[PDB]
RNA sequence: GAACGUGAGCUGGGUUUAGACCGUCGUGAGACAGGUUAGUUUUACCCUACUGAUGAUGUGUUGUUGCCAUGGUAAUCCUGC
RNA sequence: ACUAUCCAGCGAAACCACAGCCAAGGGAACGGGCUUGGCGGAAUCAGCGGGGAAAGAAGACCCUGUUGAGCUUGACUCUA
RNA sequence: CCAUAUCCGCAGCAGGUCUCCAAGGUGAACAGCCUCUGGCAUGUUGGAACAAUGUAGGUAAGGGAAGUCGGCAAGCCGGA
RNA sequence: GCCUUGAAGCCUAGGGCGCGGGCCCGGGUGGAGCCGCCGCAGGUGCAGAUCUUGGUGGUAGUAGCAAAUAUUCAAACGAGAACUUUGAAGGCCGAAGUGGAGAAGGGUUCCAUGUGAACAGCAGUUGAACAUGGGUCAGUCGGUCCUGAGAGAUGGGCGAG
């Protein structure tokens, strides 16, 4: 289906 | 959190609905109040904008560094033929405001006034005021109309007069006249009816309204610019070069919880063609027209007491985009709203004038009639020829 | 075949029909609601003019995105467009109908358009090629038409 | 009507391209019934089919300016772009000597 | 102050992946609350709100001239004789 | 200058409980819907990006699991 | 056929895929600019008008890094 | 027991029953089998499961049909021309080319006549599409021959095979 991001970005980031 | 540094806002919220107006002629919101001591006079007048130029004069402001010296300053020229009266209207005062009570038109109304009706004058039959004008050449109409002026003496407090212009006398493409209501301010109601009832169907020049060295107001509609952004309509900072989705924008609007956009924030829309009102513009000069005793006379439009050259106000090549002025005009200090060929309204000042910068008086020395269609360097053709000489026009 | 709304007097009326026609349903529907109730000779002028951009059709239900015009003040509206293609195919039909009336022996220059009906139809299938290896359908949207004319002036 | 076949064939007989071939815009009937060779070579002889001439490319402009560069002109300091060794090298000058 | 206002408004210097360098610790793979360098920032054509633009209700139709509810609202400081 | 804009012709998608004007109150403690007040007028056009705790990917951070795998060794049991 | 349409890339996909031949002028020159032989119809459509925001190009009075994490980007010098 | 003097199934502002599960009548369509009682047996009753298969909507006549400078005038065929063809004019490729020939791969795409349903993301009188027919000629051009890095039988050895 549609693409929506590169898997090494992971837009929700909170460490 | 708060704002790091401080700054003031961009624009006024007074002029807020920046929409393009619903008119082409300046409306007057308020006229001056009236002392019943005064003689009977008028308050306003219609004129058109022609052009601009500059002027030299001498200065008698004391205590200054420019006193007893010459200065250079710009002006605007406004063409103003004499208007014509056609009709009357009387108002009355009520706890809801004012109310239009009754009106009267005259017996003869020229066609240039009737074109203000009749969107399509070309395929019309021109059957306006045909039946109303039949109760002037009549017996009962003389009884019918004159039973009404008596009412207006009795049940009214405010008198206004309908006038229109003379558009044959201009170079423009237009033929329709412009109407306007004007207020009569004087002693008493009965006087103003008698003054007007005599003055009906007659002409009214400018020198019967205004004089020299007087502050007035100017009312007219500004110059269009169309759809614009916020860096032209509101004058915000341009963002820097490294922005992605555009640069001539305002970034933030509001914050989260007032979860709505407020009318205080800048947006992108119309600019220009608005209604405005400016005050305290001076009159320097009132010029005559072209006229004929036995031949021509076009000197006194633009001849000071000093230069004594047989010159008119008109430049070489005429006024740009306008034409040729052949009529009486007025000369304002500074600048005004609107394009050329546009209709202006000229209202007396509603205040008292005691500042020396208003009370002072003026006498001109020089006026510039160079051509504005380039870099003009000559005042008149005659000097242009005497300097250069004979060309191949031989 | 079997029409909708079989008429009131089958001796003073004619009829025509088309099936499986490559025009857009949406524009064509609206053009029919504007031509309805007219005398045929009036309407043929109406449809030439649309083709020449001198009159218009107002888009009243299917109006998303559609633009504003000056000719739709006659109809009491703002929006309008000039669907050429639909106009022609309607014109070809009026001919078929007008002839049949001549064959049954009717007064031709007193005829009225009473009933026009448009309907959808089976959809044709193509494809278009998008990013990241994807495919999507480029489908078509044709129409049927049927219509009735009677003799009333 | 269609005449692309007739164009192609005439190219091969005249040994020119298809941009050098003139067909008569008026006598198109008699050409379209030329669906072969020997229906064509007749028509070349009759004059309906012609080989155009070359577009001119002249040289007087060059011959003229070179005739000046012999005498010396157009050779100053501000017309030179390569080192002297590129224009006329030293090794050659040595060998002549 | 307003989700320590505001990343489909910017930037991405720092911090907080993947490579790598020193010091201290661990036999060791490896760790550091120690330091240093390089490093992909997506989508508006939907509903609303906001700004601008047509039109709508009624007054028999149509036009000219005008009144006012209601809402906004703006002027501010210093020097010199 | 190419677009966006308008017209002719052809014509998709993601997404979608129902839907879509605000303040305060209480409530799973930050409501489009409830309660008390403010108010409320067809159908639409170009934009912009405040909200919809907007779309995408059964949270890689943290914990649990008597679920795993890569690597090391002085863990246990074995082996070429 | 041998490639901005016959090959592989889901497709007449701005991608990728081994070689031969090789004129005139300027100029050091298979650089770049114009032309002849041979080839084409502007690269999956057209017409009207010149708003906003964009993308690619340019210019700017006086001052000259005061901007910004950082002279990032642009500009100066440029051949003999 | 019901039935081609009309079964099942389906539709229904119609008449009615039962607390409910559900049912009986009436009217239209339709064309061949179906039901009630006492017992038996079970692949036996759906709103959902980021359920499975198929189909259809708002979105929406919207976003879009913008990398590489460029078209114009007349005539002809034709029901029919912004796009076919012919001519003329203006322009690009600029010999490391948008030119003329070939290997790998494809496999009839090649050539003529005809067509305009479908396809050629607009159109088309055109087409590498559709239909019907035709077309590749060798003592000397290549293979075939030789061997290369290397692969691989016999004898022998090993191995449950
Ligand atoms: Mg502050
Ligand atoms: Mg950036
Ligand atoms: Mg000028
Ligand atoms: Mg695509
Ligand atoms: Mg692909
Ligand atoms: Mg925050
Ligand atoms: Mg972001
Ligand atoms: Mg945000
Ligand atoms: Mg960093
Ligand atoms: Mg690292
Ligand atoms: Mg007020
Ligand atoms: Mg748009
Ligand atoms: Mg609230
Ligand atoms: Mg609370
Ligand atoms: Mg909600
Ligand atoms: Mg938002
Ligand atoms: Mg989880
Ligand atoms: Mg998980
Ligand atoms: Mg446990
Ligand atoms: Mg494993
Ligand atoms: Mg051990
Ligand atoms: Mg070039
Ligand atoms: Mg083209
Ligand atoms: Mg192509
Ligand atoms: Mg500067
Ligand atoms: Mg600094
Ligand atoms: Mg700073
Ligand atoms: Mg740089
Ligand atoms: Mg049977
Ligand atoms: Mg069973
Ligand atoms: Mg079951
Ligand atoms: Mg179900
Ligand atoms: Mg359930
Ligand atoms: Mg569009
Ligand atoms: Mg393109
Ligand atoms: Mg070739
Ligand atoms: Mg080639
Ligand atoms: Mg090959
Ligand atoms: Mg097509
Ligand atoms: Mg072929």
């Amino acid at each position: 289906g549609m693409w929506r991001f590169y898997t090494e970005d992971s837009p929700g980031l909170k460490v | 959190s708060h704002r790091k540094f401080s700054a003031p806002r961009h624009g006024s919220l007074g002029f807020l609905p920046r929409k393009r107006s619903s008119r082409h002629r300046g409306k007057v919101k308020s006229f001056p109040k009236d002392d019943p001591s005064k003689p009977v006079h008028l308050t306003a007048f219609l004129g058109y904008k022609a052009g601009m130029t500059h002027i030299v004069r001498e200065v008698d402001r004391p205590g200054s560094k420019v006193n007893k010296k010459e200065v250079v300053e710009a002006v605007t020229i406004v063409e103003t033929p004499p208007m014509v009266v056609v009709g009357i209207v009387g108002y009355v005062e009520t706890p809801r405001g004012l109310r239009t009570f009754k009106t009267v038109f005259a017996e003869h109304i020229s066609d240039e006034c009737k074109r203000r009706f009749y969107k399509n004058w070309h395929k019309s039959k021109k059957k306006a005021f045909t039946k109303y004008c039949k109760k002037w050449q009549d017996d009962a109409g003389k009884r019918q109309l004159d039973k009404d002026f008596s009412s207006m003496k009795k049940y009214c407090q405010v008198i206004r007069v309908l006038a229109h212009t003379q558009m044959r006398l201009l170079p423009l493409r237009q033929k329709k006249a412009h109407l306007m209501e004007i207020q009569v301010n004087g002693g008493t109601v009965a006087e103003k009816l008698d003054w007007a009832r005599e003055r009906l169907e007659q002409q009214v020049p400018v020198s019967q309204v205004f004089g020299q060295d007087e502050m007035i107001d100017v009312i007219g509609v500004t110059k269009g610019k169309g759809y614009k952004g916020v860096t032209s309509r509101w004058h915000t900072k341009k963002l820097p070069r490294k922005t992605h989705r555009g640069l001539r924008k305002v970034a933030c609007i509001g914050a989260w919880h007032p979860a709505r956009v407020a009318f205080s924030v800048a947006r992108a829309g119309q600019k220009g063609y608005h209604h405005r009102t400016e005050i305290n513009k001076k009159i320097y000069k009132i010029g005559q027209g072209y006229l004929i005793k036995d031949g021509k006379l076009i000197k006194n439009n633009a001849s000071t007491d000093y230069d004594l050259s047989d010159k008119s106000i008109n430049p070489l090549g005429g006024f740009v985009h306008y034409g040729e002025v052949t009529n009486d005009f007025v000369m304002l200090k500074g600048c005004v709203v609107g394009t050329k060929k546009r209709v202006l309204t000229l209202r007396k000042s509603l205040l008292v004038q005691t500042k020396r910068r208003a009370l002072e008086k003026i006498d001109l020395k020089f006026i510039d009639t160079t051509s504005k269609f380039g870099h003009g360097r000559f005042q008149t053709v005659e000097e242009k020829k005497a300097f250069m000489g004979p060309l191949k026009k031989d | 075949v079997r029409y909708s709304l079989d008429p009131e007097n089958p001796t003073k009326s004619c009829k025509s029909r088309g099936s499986n026609l490559r025009v857009h349903f949406k524009n064509t529907r609206e053009t029919a609601q504007a031509i309805k109730g007219m005398h045929i000779r009036k309407a043929t002028k109406y449809l030439k003019d649309v083709t020449l951009q001198k009159q218009c059709v107002p888009f009243r239900r299917y109006n998303g995105g559609v633009g504003r015009c000056a000719q739709a003040k006659q109809w009491g509206w703002t929006q309008g467009r000039w669907p050429k293609k639909s106009a022609e195919f309607l014109l070809h039909m009026l001919k078929n109908a007008e002839s049949n009336a001549e064959l049954k022996g009717l007064d031709v220059d007193s005829l009225v358009i009473e009933h026009i009906q448009v309907n959808k139809a089976p959809k044709m299938r193509r494809r278009t090629y998008r990013a990241h290896g994807r495919i999507n359908p480029y489908m078509s949207s044709p129409c049927h038409i049927e219509m009735i004319l009677t003799e009333k002036e | 009507s269609m005449l692309r076949l007739q164009k192609r064939l005439a190219s091969s007989v005249l040994r020119c391209g298809k941009k050098k071939v003139w067909l008569d815009p008026n006598e198109t009937n008699e050409i379209a019934n030329a669906n072969s060779r020997q229906q064509i070579r007749k028509l070349i002889k009759d004059g309906l089919i012609i080989r155009k001439p070359v577009t001119v490319h002249s040289r007087a402009r060059c011959r003229k300016n070179t005739l000046a560069r012999r005498k010396g002109r157009h050779m100053g300091i501000g017309k030179r772009k390569g080192t002297a060794n590129a224009r006329m090298p030293e090794k050659v000058t040595w060998m002549r000597r």
